[PDB]
RNA sequence: AGUAGUAACAAG
C-alpha cells in the first residue's frame, strides 16, 4: 500500500497542501501517488531550510527553539512560496 | 368636413407610415390580481394538443405524463404536437449535408467553453425561481442559497470552481433521501390599527433551516414558478409565463451555447443577429431570392406567425436534437447535453396565488391557495374557471403544483427551436414538385420565400411547407400568416417594402427618462437620440425637439428647473441659491439647475466633459469629490451597463458614458414592505457586504478582475495582510509597535482560519 | 520501484439513479429506455 | 361609487 506508506512517514499539513496544490493542477492524489511523495519530500526539504531561521531588528540571522512563543521572533529569514495557492 | 386619419395611406404607402400605427405613447396592458387562470389555461391547452398521445404515471414523482411525440398524425388544423422524430432527424441529416463539420464543430467550441466555464456564470442569469424559499430570486442569490444549502447535505462540487462539478451535485442532489436547506419563515405579532378589522398583522421573517423527502425534494427542482406577464403589447388578453429553477441554467447554457455555434453558420438564422447585422443578412437574402427567381416565374413571400410555439414544442424532440448534434462528441459530453431537455420532460409547473372567492352581501374576499383549489365545491367558482378546474382535474398534484411533461412553457431554448424551424426551412421542395422554398427563421418568427412557375404552384410550396412543420411539432398560424408576391413582408416587427422602413415607434417608449440616476440617465437620453438619428429614420428637426421634451421630463423627474425659474421645491430652493452663488452658470449641470447645451453635434460628449471648463473651481471641487458619499462600491458593470426596457422584445443592457460624480448616486434597495421588519435579512445582505468590501480593501483588483482561486478567502486576506505588514515595517511605513500589533492580530486570524 | 517506473484524466459526469431513471421516461414513444433512443439516433437512416 | 376588465384595487 503506497496511500499508507505517505500517510505515516509524512506530517498532516505537508500531505494536505500537497493534495492541494496537485488539486490546483488538476491532479488526483488518491489515484496517482507517484506525484504525492515527490511533493511532499520538495515542501519538506523547503521547511527543513526555512524553519527556525529568523532574522532580529539588526537585520542578522539566528535560529530559535521549538517552544519559544510566535510572539518574539515574527521574521523568518525565509518566505515559503512552495505549497501556497497559485494566485497567493 | 370630417377628418379621417387612414386618409393619410391613399397620398402615403402603409409600410412608409406604419409608426403611426403603432400607439406606443398608451399606456401597455397590465394584469391585476391572480396569474392561476392564465397558467391553468397553459396546462391544459398544452395537454389538449398532446391528449391523443401516450398518457403514463411517472415512476419517479408519481406525476402524469403525456408523450405526443411518433403519435398519430393530426386529421385537422388545430396545434399539433405530434412531431414525428423520424422526420425531425432527417431534416437535422439535410441540415449536417449542406454544413458539414458544423454539428461537431458546435459541439466541440461548446464542450470546451463549458471545461472553461466557472459556476459564477450561472449569476448572468435574469429572476430565477429559488426552490429554498419557493419563490423568484436574482440569479446570484438563488445560486448562493443553494450552494450554501447543498453544504448542508455534503455537496461542495461548487467549491472546485468549474461548472462541471457543481452540475454533477445538482443530478447527484437527486439521490440524496432527504435535503435540509436554509429556507425563510416570518414570526406574526397583532398589532391595533385604525380601520374596519381593527387590528394588524406585523411579520418579522428569520432564516431557518428545513428538511424535505427526496421525492418532494425532486418536485421542487423540476418545478417551475408561473406569474402573468405585464407591459406586453399589441394583444387584447393576458398570457402566463414561466420561470425555472438555477439546477437546470446550467444545462440549458451549455444546450443554448451549442445551439448558438450552429444557428451563427445558418444563412437562414436572424438569431442570434440583432439589429442592423440581422437587417443586412435578411435585405441579403430577399435580393439573393429576387434575382434568382425563374424567368417567367413568381417569387412570393409568407410573412410568417407561428400559433402555440411553446405548447405545442417538446422537451423529447429537443433530448434527440442534442444527442443527434453531439454524434461525435465525448459520452459524458451528450450525457451534459441530455439534462436540460430529460429535466424539461419531467417538469412541473406551480400555479400561482389561486382563486379569490367574496361575498358582495358581506363585502368579505378570501384568496383560496392552489393546494385548497378542490377543497371547495366547482360550483362556488364561475363558469370559465370551473370548466378550467374540471379539464386541470387528471394533471393537478396534491401540493397545488400541475403535472406539465410537454411543451415549453419556460421558453429557454430559443436558439434550439431556431435550429428545428431552420431545418424545414432547409428541406426547400418535396417530391421533386415545380417549386423551391427557403426563408428567415428568429425563433417562433419566419418568412418564407417561395419560387415557382405561377403563384398556384407557390401555393402548393406553402401547403407542402405548412405540412411539414407540422411533423416538427410547428404550427404555422392561418389566422396570423398571410403571402403576396416578393418586395413586401414583415419579419419580427421589421418591415420590408424594396428594402426595410423606418418604425420610429417602436423605440419612443425608450426615450424616456431611463430611471437608473440623473448622472447615468443624462447619457442615455442623449444616446438614445444619437442612436435613434443613425438607425430609426429620426431627422434633425425630430432629434432637436427630443433633446426639449427630454429635458422637460428630467427636470420634472428630478425636479431640477433651470436656477432662474421661479418653479416651487425643496431641491429648487438650494437650486436657485447655487444659481445666484456661481458666476459660470454654463458650467451648471442641468441637474444642477444649470442651461442644456446639448445639440445634434455633442450628444455624444459626456455633459460634464462638454461644462468641465466652463466650471466654477468650487463646484466642480464639489460635483467631482473624490470621497464623496452619494457614489457606493462601483463595480465595473456600475458604472458603463443600464438595463433598457424596449416596447417591443426582452429586457437589454445598454452601455452609456457618464462621468462618475455627485449625481452618480443610488436608490436604497426595495426594502420598504408594508407591516414587514427586514431586520434579519438586511443584516444577512450587510454580512456578505462587508466581507466582500473588506476583501476589496486587502485586493484593489477585484472590483475589475474576477479573483480565481479554491481557497477560502480568509486564508487569501490574511497571507496579503502579513505581506503587507512585513514588507510595511522592513520598508518603514510601519512602526515596530504597530507591527508586532498586527502580527499578535494576524496571530488570532491564523487561528481562528485552522 | 512505483517511483522509479501520467494517465489521460477523462472528464468525470456520472449519472445517478434518480436522472438516469427520468432520462428513460424522456424517450419519444417506442423506445423502452435511452439506450435504446441513443442507439437508434446514431445507426438508422431516415431518409425518406 | 368608481377605476378598470376574464381580476383586482377602492389601505394593511
Amino acid at each position: 500500500s503506497m496511500d499508507t506508506f505517505i500517510t505515516r512517514n509524512f506530517q498532516t499539513t505537508i500531505i494536505q497542501k500537497a493534495k492541494n496544490t496537485m488539486a490546483e493542477f488538476s491532479e488526483d492524489p488518491e489515484l496517482q501517488p507517484a506525484m504525492l511523495f515527490n511533493i511532499c519530500v520538495h515542501l519538506e526539504v523547503c521547511y527543513v531550510i526555512s524553519d527556525m531561521n529568523f532574522l532580529d531588528e539588526e537585520g542578522k540571522a539566528y535560529t530559535a527553539l521549538e517552544g519559544q512563543g510566535k510572539e518574539q521572533n515574527l521574521r523568518p529569514q525565509y518566505e515559503v512560496i512552495e505549497g501556497m495557492p497559485r494566485t497567493i | 368636413m370630417n377628418i379621417n386619419p387612414y386618409f393619410l395611406f391613399i397620398d402615403v404607402p402603409i409600410q412608409a407610415a406604419i409608426s403611426t400605427t403603432f400607439p406606443y405613447t398608451g399606456v401597455p396592458p397590465y394584469s391585476h390580481g391572480t396569474g392561476t387562470g392564465y397558467t391553468i389555461d397553459t396546462v391544459i391547452r398544452t395537454h389538449e394538443y398532446s391528449n391523443k398521445g401516450k398518457q403514463y404515471i411517472s415512476d419517479v414523482t408519481g406525476c402524469t405524463m403525456v408523450d405526443p411525440t411518433n403519435g398519430p398524425l393530426p386529421e385537422d388544423n388545430e396545434p399539433s404536437a405530434y412531431a414525428q422524430l423520424d422526420c425531425v432527424l432527417e431534416a437535422l441529416d439535410r441540415m449536417d449535408e449542406e454544413h458539414p463539420g458544423l454539428f461537431q464543430a458546435a459541439s466541440q467550441n461548446a464542450m470546451e467553453t463549458l471545461m472553461v466555464t466557472t459556476v459564477d456564470k450561472l449569476t448572468q442569469g435574469r429572476q430565477t425561481f429559488d426552490w429554498t424559499v419557493c419563490r423568484n430570486q436574482p440569479a446570484a442569490t438563488a445560486l448562493n442559497t443553494t450552494i450554501t444549502s447543498f453544504r448542508l447535505n455534503d455537496l461542495n462540487g461548487a467549491d472546485k470552481g468549474g461548472l462541471i462539478p457543481f452540475c454533477q451535485d445538482i443530478i447527484d442532489s437527486l439521490d440524496r433521501p432527504e435535503m435540509t436547506f436554509f429556507s425563510v419563515k416570518n414570526i406574526k405579532k397583532k398589532l391595533p390599527a385604525k380601520n374596519r378589522k381593527g387590528f394588524l398583522i406585523k411579520r418579522i421573517p428569520m432564516k431557518v433551516k428545513d428538511k424535505i423527502t427526496k421525492v418532494e425534494y425532486i418536485k421542487r427542482a423540476l418545478s417551475l414558478n408561473t406569474m402573468t406577464k405585464d407591459a406586453e403589447r399589441g394583444k387584447l388578453k393576458r398570457r402566463a409565463i414561466a420561470t425555472a429553477g438555477i439546477q437546470i441554467r446550467g444545462f440549458v447554457l451549455v444546450v443554448e451555447n451549442l445551439a448558438k455555434n450552429i444557428c451563427e453558420n445558418l444563412e437562414q438564422s436572424g438569431l442570434p443577429v440583432g439589429g442592423n447585422e440581422k437587417k443586412a443578412k435578411l435585405s441579403n437574402a430577399v435580393a439573393k431570392m429576387l434575382s434568382n427567381c425563374p424567368p417567367g416565374g413568381i417569387s412570393m413571400t409568407v410573412t410568417g406567425d407561428n400559433t402555440k410555439w411553446n405548447e405545442c414544442l417538446n422537451p423529447r424532440i429537443f433530448l434527440a436534437m442534442t444527442e443527434r448534434i453531439t454524434r461525435d462528441s465525448p459520452i459524458w459530453f451528450r450525457d451534459f447535453c441530455s439534462i436540460a431537455p430529460v429535466l424539461f420532460s419531467n417538469k412541473i409547473a406551480r400555479l400561482g396565488k389561486g382563486f379569490m372567492i367574496t361575498s358582495k352581501t358581506k363585502r368579505l374576499k378570501a384568496q383560496i391557495p392552489c393546494p385548497d383549489l378542490f377543497s371547495i365545491p366547482l360550483e362556488r367558482y364561475n363558469e370559465e374557471t370551473r370548466a378550467k378546474l374540471k379539464k386541470l382535474k387528471p394533471f393537478f398534484n396534491e401540493e397545488g403544483t400541475a403535472s406539465l411533461s410537454p411543451g415549453m412553457m419556460m421558453g429557454m431554448f430559443n436558439m434550439l427551436s431556431t435550429v428545428l424551424g431552420v431545418a424545414a426551412l432547409g428541406i426547400k421542395n418535396i417530391g421533386n414538385k415545380e417549386y423551391l422554398w427557403d426563408g428567415l427563421q428568429s425563433s417562433d418568427d419566419f418568412a418564407l420565400f417561395v419560387n415557382a412557375k405561377d403563384e398556384e404552384t407557390c401555393m402548393e410550396g406553402i401547403n407542402d411547407f405548412y405540412r411539414t412543420c407540422k411533423l416538427l411539432g410547428i404550427n404555422m398560424s392561418k389566422k396570423k400568416s398571410y403571402c403576396n408576391e416578393t418586395g413586401m413582408f414583415e419579419f419580427t416587427s421589421m418591415f420590408y417594402r424594396d428594402g426595410f422602413v423606418s418604425n420610429f415607434a417602436m423605440e419612443l417608449p425608450s426615450f424616456g427618462v431611463a430611471g437608473v440616476n440623473e448622472s447615468a440617465d443624462m447619457a442615455i437620453g442623449m444616446t438614445i437620440i444619437k442612436n435613434n438619428m443613425i438607425n430609426n429614420g429620426m431627422g434633425p428637426a425630430t432629434a432637436q425637439t427630443a433633446i426639449q421634451l427630454f429635458i422637460a421630463d428630467y427636470r420634472y423627474t428630478y425636479k431640477c428647473h433651470r436656477g432662474d425659474s421661479k418653479v416651487e421645491g425643496k431641491r429648487m430652493k438650494i437650486i436657485k441659491e447655487l444659481w445666484e452663488n456661481t458666476k459660470g452658470r454654463d458650467g451648471l449641470l442641468v441637474a444642477d439647475g444649470g442651461p442644456n447645451i446639448y445639440n445634434l453635434r455633442n450628444l455624444h460628449i459626456p455633459e460634464i466633459v462638454l461644462k468641465y471648463n466652463l466650471m466654477d473651481p468650487e463646484y466642480k471641487g464639489r460635483l467631482l469629490h473624490p470621497q464623496n458619499p452619494f457614489v457606493g462600491h462601483l463595480s465595473i458593470e456600475g458604472i458603463k451597463e443600464a438595463d433598457i426596457t424596449p416596447a417591443h422584445g426582452p429586457v437589454k443592457k445598454m452601455d452609456y458614458d457618464a462621468v462618475s460624480g455627485t449625481h452618480s448616486w443610488r436608490t436604497k434597495r426595495n426594502r420598504s414592505i408594508l407591516n414587514t421588519d427586514q431586520r434579519n435579512m438586511i443584516l444577512e445582505e450587510q454580512c456578505y457586504a462587508k466581507c466582500c468590501n473588506l476583501f476589496e480593501a486587502c485586493f484593489n483588483s477585484a472590483s475589475y478582475r474576477k479573483p480565481v482561486g479554491q481557497h477560502s478567502m480568509l486564508e487569501a486576506m490574511a497571507h496579503r495582510l502579513r505581506m503587507d505588514a512585513r514588507l510595511d515595517y522592513e520598508s518603514g511605513r510601519m512602526s515596530k509597535d504597530d507591527f508586532e500589533k498586527a502580527m499578535a492580530h494576524l496571530g488570532e486570524i491564523g487561528y481562528i482560519g485552522s | 520501484q512505483v517511483l522509479i517506473g501520467d494517465v489521460e484524466k477523462g472528464i468525470d459526469f456520472k449519472l445517478g439513479q434518480t436522472i438516469s431513471r427520468l432520462r428513460d421516461i424522456s424517450v419519444p414513444a417506442g423506445f423502452s429506455n435511452f439506450e435504446g433512443m441513443r442507439s437508434y439516433i446514431d445507426n438508422i437512416d431516415p431518409k425518406g
